[PDB]
């Protein structure tokens, strides 16, 4: 899950 | 922030177990992450819940 908060977080 | 976090884990949870095919499959984890960040590529991604982001991104494959 980690991966795709910290991706989103970043846009 | 820290509660946003909280919240956005879990609202990616949710769209998990909605499609669980992601959370078994690297090649479909893949496909997904690279649509993904081509959504949040987008102008006005920021405007979108990420649960809308998946759900985008996911929405790109079936097409």
């Amino acid at each position: 899950l980690q991966k795709w908060v910290r991706v989103y977080l970043d846009r | 922030f820290c509660e946003k976090y909280k919240q956005t884990k879990e609202q990616a949870l949710t769209f998990f177990q909605e499609h669980p095919q992601y959370m078994r499959s690297k090649e479909d984890e893949e496909q997904l992450m690279t649509e993904f960040k081509k959504v949040l590529l987008e102008p006005g991604s920021k405007n979108l819940s990420i649960y809308q982001t998946l759900l985008a991104a996911h929405e790109r494959l079936q097409a």
